[PDB]
């Protein structure tokens, strides 16, 4: 569905069906991408979703492979209703740029052999550089739970306990770790983009994406895994 | 009355005395109906007395000057009462018409025929007779069907049904056009009874719930000419046990369904329930939770589409299941709410990011704050919220009222089916007093083992 | 006009009173009902008339 | 059939536990039609008296039916399209005070400008109505051919029943039947009552709405909380009670 | 999406069936038991 | 003549020479039954952790996740979900199905629709055996207290993860947080069912005692005396009398319960009616009802509020309060 | 899951099939005494 068919639907009838995570596609575009003359133009409506969700898997015998993997959360990723600047030339430059909106997910994956996998699917921050067939960059990426979140045995950031209380004889090596460091540090990744399948009279772009982001390391116990995001991206451009 | 010599019923069960006696029989429901519509009365004139026209309804302990103000006897277009005679009329009227059934009823348990078909053949009856009980059925389902055309008359004619989702918050409207699609209908009636589909409750405006009235009118009025002009199959006389006390354990069954689906109304309809009436609904007063603390963290410049709360899921704005945009709280459970004051608001992707940094409507901040004040919390003994609060204010939600005892009582009489069903088995059967101790039935058994 | 009404629904309290008072002490009574016909129909025609009298003297009170 | 209507075991005003067999008066053994056995005022007095004023409610009910379609009929075809002009009951006497004459609609080919003036038609209405009442009481009609005996003589009226007379007046027959005549009889008598208590309400509606009945009846159906005897007696409205 | 879904859930769909083979079913199994029943009632 | 399949499937289905009857309502009772308890079997067994809070935290419950008998538990269905019917076909794997919570929803909707059919068992067993059937009826009272907590407590608070967990500590995690947000020690019917449990004990107790102590010399210290008559007699002399005689002797002797049948009676209709009042009041509570609310209900002249044992329950009462569901609350008071 | 379904509506029928016809089947009559 366009975004043209999107809107010319209730509420009630797309409630319950997952049209409302899917992106709005280009219909009557072209694919000749070069039909952008201006810049500093104001895109809005910026909206991504997913394809596949891949886990980088680093053995320990040394070689480097990517596994597909199974979503344990809903229709809950997946990008939609944020805006921002793109400044593309006439070369085909183009310089992208996202400020506000609803940015992120919190997404569950499960690897092979049954361990969860959460991450922050997030694209905040974002600034793209390069040309209509690939421009990219980096976002950032907050840790995934706030510093007032409290793990089973109080423990937590700025709240909580700061050590595991049901136990009096505490606070030494080896946890330290876990219960002094608590550590919310934001990383970041990098995203690459592509321009297809352009309107023209209208100003909408749909392309694909890829995107590559650290893991969850919870509040810094084990280091993070690398997640492999790749699907479709759509955005009115006025 | 007799003893319990000559009916071998003791006192507590002195109503069982008069099952084969028909004339007293009527006097107790004429009696009864009496009653209801005495309560109906009292009750009325006791919620207008104790009536104050400044505070809303539901904060005052009402529960059924809502259910005349659905009507829309004597409300505003944005529920505001203005006059209450309609409500004093239908008081004064139910408390006339409550001596005229109380004297009728007094009147055939005292000095009364004892029994009617020596007298009365068209009012005398056997519980064996199924032509006659279908004859009695067929003329109360008539009378239903007339009853729920007297409603249908009212929504389409006589100007009235408050309609709570009429734009700028509910009117009094006549309803043109109602859908009376067989499909939609019975498509409400098969669906299921969980969160996403809600079976029978789920109906939102007022046009399919004319439509539905139409249906059950017209089906109760042909199925009354139905069972006045027929009798009962042979498979239906295989299938059913034929007494009066398997009648009225058919009807507990019903009545009991009916009270459980009534519960379930009072708790989560907001349309033939209207909140300006009846108060918020369980799930309004959490999303309006959850929509006024939005609308305040971002007139104070919070981004309320960053929100990212505790757990990375959204302080104000959150995914559901599907992709549709909720609220980002624990009202997440809450998220197929649908209310007066939110589908504006809503678009078809979710809830229109834009239209809730832009279009927000004071009627609907006003309207959102005040429903989160008076939650459907409460405890029994009046006070205010939930159970840890204090002393300070005095209000319990009608909705909690009426949905707690009517559940009780569907819970009662649905216990009160399985007696009466059990023992009307067991009466026709002929072994409703015991086992004949000379030839039991587990004598002629093989043993298990 | 709202003297009258008040006079009258006093009226229509007493005699409904004494209607709820009398009419089970008259059916129940051993041969009472057989010769409290003509009072029993009196008090009831009285309380019907009073129904109808403060109904009518509500439009003008 | 009959006993329902005649005999010591038929309907009465009042039912078997509110009025026992024994306190209808004695010259209501249903032996007419009609027979409730009510009476509560001393009127009836013996079974002659009865015999006589049953005359006058019989006639007074064939009147009041007559009546009563006279009254409903054209004021609903007025209100309707009909162009009636006067068909509201207690002002079509109006039209015809200085020059005016009413027009008479024969169902369905009907509006039809009558020319007869008032001073006529209450003349010949006298005359007719003069000629047809001392008929009645003398029991002679000189000309006949009517649908129920072709072209009857004078002398047939003579040795008939009066209040009941058959021949002439039955051009369909079903009434030799003894049983059925009755049953019709009873049917008649509760009809009229019927009318004459419809008439009655006409007149006392008509003085206290202004309007006719048919008015009444389509303003109620319209609005009966909004219209009725409450809201006519009340006036233009009340005050809200907030 | 990187997942394939019914999305039956909602929607108000009769009897909870998204497609017509399970209509189709419940009426055959239905047919069926009363078949069975009809053929064989009375205890024959 | 039971020649044909109908027939003679009624006749088996029906018949009383089963070592354990099916009936009608058996043949509903025991897929469902069957259902339910594998699911819970192996759910308990070897479940993977279950997000029950919607706030992509999992709580693990099952063995194989390291837990023991008494912390293990079936874990109530996702918060996100609400009760919203997600049986596995609509979930897009086993994985995101075990991660949802829907091992709750099965098991839950299996044993509902199972205890239903165990009364019409019940029932049908009483009607084929000859018998008085409310035994079914005196069954109604657990049926209505698992139903009302199992389904109609997650239908008032608007989610199955309200359910009372499959297990002990999450049963005791319900009892805590259903204490905290509805104070149902201070319910009058919590108070009648509480009154119907320790008065059941104290009335079996008596039962008992009466029984076992009107007895004669039947059974002597060895296993049996039989030296008067071996098996095989009909001679029954155990006692009618002094059981009612000793009770009438024990406070007043007109608390008449020489009837047994009347006896038997009370000592089936009084826990009965007692846990349904109790059951009725968790379905009051489920519509926010709660219990009574005395907290600074006493205060002095100068309008001072003095403390109360009701004070000191609340106390402990929000207590509890702040510290369920820590990471789920965003704002600040908790609605439903 | 689309077969799991089928399988579990199939499954589902036959044994609310079996519940009604079978109290459709003469039921009142499986007494052991007179009725
Ligand atoms: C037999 C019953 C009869 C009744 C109940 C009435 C009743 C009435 N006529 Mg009337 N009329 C009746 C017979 C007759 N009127 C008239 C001729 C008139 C006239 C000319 C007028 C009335 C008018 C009236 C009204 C006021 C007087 C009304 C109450 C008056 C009217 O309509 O005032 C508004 C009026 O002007 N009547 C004639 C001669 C044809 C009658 C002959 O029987
Ligand atoms: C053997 C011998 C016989 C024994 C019999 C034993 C059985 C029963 C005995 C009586 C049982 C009730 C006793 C308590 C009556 C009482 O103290 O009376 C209590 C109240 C007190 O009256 C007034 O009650 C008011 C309550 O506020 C109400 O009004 C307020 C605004 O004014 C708010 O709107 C608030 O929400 C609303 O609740 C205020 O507190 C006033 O101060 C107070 O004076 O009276 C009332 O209401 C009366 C209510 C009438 C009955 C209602 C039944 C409950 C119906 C539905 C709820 C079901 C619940 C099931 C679970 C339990
Ligand atoms: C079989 C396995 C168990 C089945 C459990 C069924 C649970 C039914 C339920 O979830 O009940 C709730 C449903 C209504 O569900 C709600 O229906 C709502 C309808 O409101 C919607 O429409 C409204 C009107 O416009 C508003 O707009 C509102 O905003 C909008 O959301 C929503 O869909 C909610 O999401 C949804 O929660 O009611 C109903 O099903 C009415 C039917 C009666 C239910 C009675 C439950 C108790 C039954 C027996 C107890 C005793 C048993 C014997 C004991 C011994
Ligand atoms: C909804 C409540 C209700 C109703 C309508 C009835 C009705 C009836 N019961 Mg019953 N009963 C009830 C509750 C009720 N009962 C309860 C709760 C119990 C358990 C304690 C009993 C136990 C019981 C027994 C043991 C018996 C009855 C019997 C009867 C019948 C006749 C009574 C009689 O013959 O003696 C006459 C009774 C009286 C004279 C006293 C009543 C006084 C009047 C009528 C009521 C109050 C006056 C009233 C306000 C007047 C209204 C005024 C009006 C003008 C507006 C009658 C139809 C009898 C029966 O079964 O018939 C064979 C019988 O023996 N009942
Ligand atoms: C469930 C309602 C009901 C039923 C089935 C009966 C049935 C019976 N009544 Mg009875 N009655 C009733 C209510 C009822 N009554 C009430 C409420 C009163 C108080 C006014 C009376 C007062 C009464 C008396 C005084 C007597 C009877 C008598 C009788 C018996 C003779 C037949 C008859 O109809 O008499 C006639 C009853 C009437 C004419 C009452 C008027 C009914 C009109 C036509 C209204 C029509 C109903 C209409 C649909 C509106 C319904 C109400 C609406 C607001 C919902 C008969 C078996 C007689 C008897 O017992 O024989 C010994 C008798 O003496 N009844
Ligand atoms: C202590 C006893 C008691 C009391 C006080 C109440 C009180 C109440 N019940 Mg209730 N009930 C009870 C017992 C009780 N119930 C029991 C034991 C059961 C079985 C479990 C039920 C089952 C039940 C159900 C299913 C429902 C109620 C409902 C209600 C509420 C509205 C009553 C109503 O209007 O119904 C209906 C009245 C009638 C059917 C009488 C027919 C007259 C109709 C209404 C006339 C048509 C009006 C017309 C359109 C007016 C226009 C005028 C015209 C000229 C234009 C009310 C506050 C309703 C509710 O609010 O849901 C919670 C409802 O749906 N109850
Ligand atoms: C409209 C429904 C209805 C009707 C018409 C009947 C009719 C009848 N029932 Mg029955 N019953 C019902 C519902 C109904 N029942 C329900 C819902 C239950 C479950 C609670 C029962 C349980 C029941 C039992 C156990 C028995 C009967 C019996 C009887 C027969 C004699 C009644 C009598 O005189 O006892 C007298 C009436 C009383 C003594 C008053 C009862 C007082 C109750 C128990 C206290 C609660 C009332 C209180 C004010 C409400 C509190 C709030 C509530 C939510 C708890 C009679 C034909 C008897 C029978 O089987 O005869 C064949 C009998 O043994 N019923
Ligand atoms: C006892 C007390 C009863 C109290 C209250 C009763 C409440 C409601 C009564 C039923 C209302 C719903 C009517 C049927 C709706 C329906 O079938 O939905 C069908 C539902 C919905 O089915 C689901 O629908 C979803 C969309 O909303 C999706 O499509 C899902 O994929 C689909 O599975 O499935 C069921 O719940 C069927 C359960 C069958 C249980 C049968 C038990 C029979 C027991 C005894 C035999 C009796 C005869
Ligand atoms: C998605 C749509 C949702 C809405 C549709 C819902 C439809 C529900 C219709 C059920 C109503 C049937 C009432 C019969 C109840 C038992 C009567 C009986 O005791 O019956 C017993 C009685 C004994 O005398 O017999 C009889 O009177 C015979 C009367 C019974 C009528 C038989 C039904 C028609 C049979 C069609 C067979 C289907 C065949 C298989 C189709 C295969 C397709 C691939
Ligand atoms: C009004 C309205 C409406 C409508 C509704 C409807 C339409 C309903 C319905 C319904 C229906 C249409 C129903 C039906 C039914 C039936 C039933 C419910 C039944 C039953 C029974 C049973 C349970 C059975 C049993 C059995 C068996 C099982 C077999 C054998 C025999 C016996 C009997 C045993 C709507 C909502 C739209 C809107 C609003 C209002
Ligand atoms: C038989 C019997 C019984 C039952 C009884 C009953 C149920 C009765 C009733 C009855 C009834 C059901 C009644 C009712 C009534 C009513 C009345 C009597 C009324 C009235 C009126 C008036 C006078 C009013 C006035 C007013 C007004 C107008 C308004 C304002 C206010 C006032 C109040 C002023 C018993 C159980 C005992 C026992 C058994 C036997
Ligand atoms: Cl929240
Ligand atoms: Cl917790």
């Amino acid at each position: 569905l366009t975004y043209d068919e999107l809107q010319g639907l209730t509420y009630l009838q797309v409630k319950g069906t997952g049209i409302a995570n899917t992106c709005p596609v280009v219909e009557q575009g072209t694919s000749n991408v070069r039909e952008l003359k201006p810049g500093d133009y104001k895109l809005e409506k910026f909206c991504m979703e997913p394809t596949s969700f891949t886990v980088k898997e680093e053995d320990a015998k040394g070689r480097e492979e990517f596994v597909k993997t199974k979503l344990l959360t809903r229709l809950t990723y997946g990008l939609d209703g944020m805006n921002g600047s793109m400044k593309i030339n006439n070369d085909g430059s183009v310089e992208f740029r996202e400020d506000e909106g609803l940015d992120y997910a919190a997404t569950t994956v499960k690897l092979p052999g049954g361990e969860y996998v959460p991450f922050l699917f997030t694209i905040k921050e974002f600034d793209g550089k390069g040309t209509l067939d690939s421009f990219s960059g980096d976002f950032l990426v907050p840790s995934y739970r706030g510093s007032t979140f409290l793990d089973p045995k109080g423990r937590g950031g700025a709240t909580g306990y700061d050590n595991a209380i049901a136990l009096p004889a505490k606070a030494d090596a080896d946890e330290i770790q876990r219960l002094n460091n608590k550590s919310y540090t934001p990383g970041k990744g990098s995203a690459v983009f592509s321009v297809a399948k352009v309107d023209t009279e209208t100003g909408e772009i749909a392309g694909v994406f890829e995107s590559i982001q650290p893991s969850d390391t919870e509040m810094g116990a084990h280091p993070a895994k690398d997640i492999k995001i790749t699907g479709l991206w759509y955005g009115q451009l006025t | 009355g007799r003893d319990q010599e000559t009916t071998g019923f003791a006192w507590w069960a002195g109503n069982a005395r008069l099952i084969n006696l028909s004339g007293k029989l009527l006097g107790a429901h004429v009696a009864h109906a009496g009653l209801i519509v005495f309560w109906a009365g009292a009750m009325n004139l006791f919620e207008v007395s104790h009536f104050v026209p400044e505070k809303p309804m539901y904060e005052q302990g009402l529960i059924l000057l809502p259910h005349i103000a659905t009507l829309g006897y004597g409300v505003g277009p944005g529920g505001e009462v203005l006059d209450t005679f309609p409500y004093f009329v239908s008081g004064v009227l139910h408390l006339i018409s409550s001596a005229v059934l109380g004297f009728g009823g007094v009147y055939h348990s005292l000095i009364g025929p004892e029994t009617l078909e020596e007298s009365y053949p068209f009012f005398g009856y056997v519980w064996k007779d199924k032509n006659k009980m279908t004859n009695i059925l067929g003329y109360h389902l008539i009378i239903l069907g007339c009853g729920a055309w007297l409603l249908v008359l009212k929504a389409l004619y006589f100007g009235g049904v408050y309609d709570t989702w009429a734009p700028g918050g509910g009117d009094v409207r006549i309803i043109s056009n109602p859908t009376t699609n067989a499909a939609i209908i019975f498509g409400y009636i098969v669906k299921s009874p969980f969160g996403g589909d809600g079976w029978i409750v789920s109906v939102d405006n007022l046009e399919d719930i004319i439509g539905g009235h139409i249906w059950i009118g017209t089906l109760c009025i042909l199925g009354g000419i139905w069972h006045i002009y027929t009798t009962p199959w042979p498979w239906a006389r295989r299938a059913f046990v034929w007494s009066g006390e398997a009648y009225l354990s058919y009807s507990l069954a019903a009545v009991s369904l009916m009270g459980f689906t009534a519960c379930c109304f009072a708790w989560f309809n907001n349309t033939a329930y209207p909140s300006e009436f009846y108060g918020p609904t369980g799930p309004e007063a959490s999303q309006a939770q959850a929509f006024t603390f939005l609308v305040r963290d971002q007139r104070l410049g919070a981004n309320v589409a960053s929100a990212q709360g505790p757990t990375g899921l959204g302080k104000y704005l959150m995914r559901s299941p599907t992709g549709e945009i909720i609220f980002g709280g624990e009202t997440m459970r809450f998220w197929d709410f649908r209310g007066p004051w939110v589908e504006p608001l809503r678009g078809p992707s979710g809830l229109d990011l834009v239209k809730l940094k832009n279009d927000i409507q004071p009627w609907q901040e006003r309207r959102a704050a005040e429903y989160m004040t008076h939650a459907p919390l409460g405890s029994l003994n009046s006070v205010g919220g939930v159970a840890t609060e204090i002393n300070a204010v005095n209000f319990v939600s009608p909705r909690s009222w009426l949905a707690t005892s009517h559940f009780c009582l569907g819970f009662f009489f649905f216990v009160g089916h399985l007696w009466h069903a059990g023992r009307a088995r067991a009466a026709a059967a002929g072994f409703e007093k015991g086992i004949d101790r000379v030839d039991e039935p587990v004598l002629s058994m093989r043993p298990l083992d | 006009m709202t003297s009258i009404l008040q006079i009258a629904l006093l009226g229509l309290v007493l005699v409904s009173f004494a209607l709820v008072v009398g009419v089970p002490v008259v059916f129940a009574s051993p041969n009472g009902w057989t010769e409290n016909k003509g009072v029993v129909f009196s008090g009831l025609s009285v309380w019907f008339l009073l129904v109808f009298a403060v109904g009518v003297f509500n439009s003008f009170a | 059939d009959l006993e329902k209507w005649y005999g010591p075991d038929r309907k009465l005003f009042l039912p078997g536990g509110l009025l026992d067999r024994d306190d209808v008066p004695e010259y209501l053994n249903g032996e007419l039609a009609g027979d409730y056995g009510y009476d509560p005022l001393g009127l009836g007095k013996d079974e002659e008296q009865v015999e006589k004023y049953r005359a006058n409610e019989l006639l007074h009910a064939r009147w009041a039916m007559l009546a009563a379609a006279g009254i409903i009929i054209p004021e609903g075809l007025q209100a309707n399209g009909a162009d009636i002009k006067g068909g509201t009951w207690f002002e079509t006497g109006a039209e015809m005070l200085n020059g005016g004459t009413l027009n008479y609609f024969a169902v369905p080919f009907g509006v039809v400008q009558n020319p007869l003036p008032l001073a006529a038609v209450t003349l010949i209405e006298i005359v007719l109505l003069g000629a047809v009442e001392k008929f009645r009481v003398d029991g002679t009609g000189p000309a006949g051919f009517s649908p129920g005996v072709g072209k009857f003589d004078s002398d047939i009226f003579d040795g008939l029943d009066k209040l009941y007379p058959g021949g002439p007046f039955d051009p369909l027959n079903l009434a030799d039947d003894p049983e059925v005549f009755a049953e019709l009889q009873v049917k008649e008598i509760k009809n009229g009552r019927l009318a004459m208590i419809a008439v009655l309400a006409f007149a006392i509606q008509s003085y206290v709405t202004g309007e006719g009945p048919y008015a009444n009846i389509t303003k109620h159906l319209s609005d009966p909380f909004g219209y009725n005897l409450l809201t006519v007696l009340q006036g233009d409205d009340r005050v809200p009670t907030l | 999406l990187v997942d394939d879904r019914m999305n039956g859930d909602g929607t108000g769909l009769p009897f909870g069936v998204n497609d017509g083979i399970l209509g189709w079913v419940i009426a055959g199994t239905l047919g069926t038991i009363w078949a069975i029943y009809f053929v064989s009632q009375k205890d024959l | 003549e039971n020649t044909s399949l109908w027939a003679r499937f009624c006749e088996w289905i029906t018949s009383t020479e089963n070592r354990l009857y099916i009936g009608w309502f058996g043949v509903i009772m025991i897929p469902t039954l069957l259902t339910a308890i594998s699911v819970y079997i192996i759910a308990f067994i070897a479940a993977p952790p279950v997000d029950i809070d919607g706030i992509r935290e999992p709580v693990s419950g099952s063995l194989l996740y390291g837990n023991n008998i008494i912390t293990g538990a079936v874990v109530p269905t996702s918060n996100a979900i609400g009760l919203h019917f997600y049986p596995i076909w609509e979930a897009a794997s086993l994985d995101e199905w075990l991660y949802n919570g829907g091992p709750y929803q099965l098991v839950v909707c299996h044993f509902f629709l199972g205890v239903c059919c165990y009364m019409g068992r019940e029932w049908e067993l009483s009607y084929r055996l000859g018998m008085r059937p409310w035994i079914a009826v005196a069954y109604s009272a657990p049926v209505a207290a698992a139903t009302a907590v199992f389904i109609i407590y997650p239908i008032g608070q608007g989610s199955f993860s309200d359910g009372m967990p499959l297990g002990i500590s999450g049963t005791f995690n319900f009892m805590i947080v259903f204490q905290a947000e509805h104070n149902i020690l201070m319910h009058p019917f919590h108070m009648f069912g509480v009154a119907g449990v320790f008065g059941g004990s104290l009335f079996s107790a008596m039962h008992g005692s009466l029984v076992t102590s009107s007895l004669i010399r039947e059974t002597t210290e060895n296993e049996s005396a039989n030296a008067g008559y071996k098996f095989g007699q009909e001679e029954e002399t155990y006692n009618i009398v002094a059981a009612h005689g000793y009770f009438g002797r024990l406070i007043f002797q007109y608390a008449s319960f020489n009837n047994s049948r009347s006896l038997h009676f009370f000592l089936a209709v009084w826990p009965v009616v007692c846990i349904w009042l109790t059951a009725l009041g968790i379905s009051t509570m489920a519509f926010n009802l709660n219990g009574f609310n005395f907290n600074q209900s006493v205060v002095d002249s100068n309008g001072r509020v003095l403390n109360t044992w009701a004070d000191i329950i609340n106390r402990a009462n929000l207590g509890m309060e702040v510290m369920h569901e820590r990471n789920a609350h965003n704002f600040p008071l908790d609605l439903a | 899951m689309l077969t799991l379904k089928i399988f579990v509506y199939t499954v589902v029928t036959f044994f609310v099939g079996l519940f009604i016809f079978g109290f459709l089947s003469n039921d009142p009559s499986r007494n052991p005494g007179k009725g």
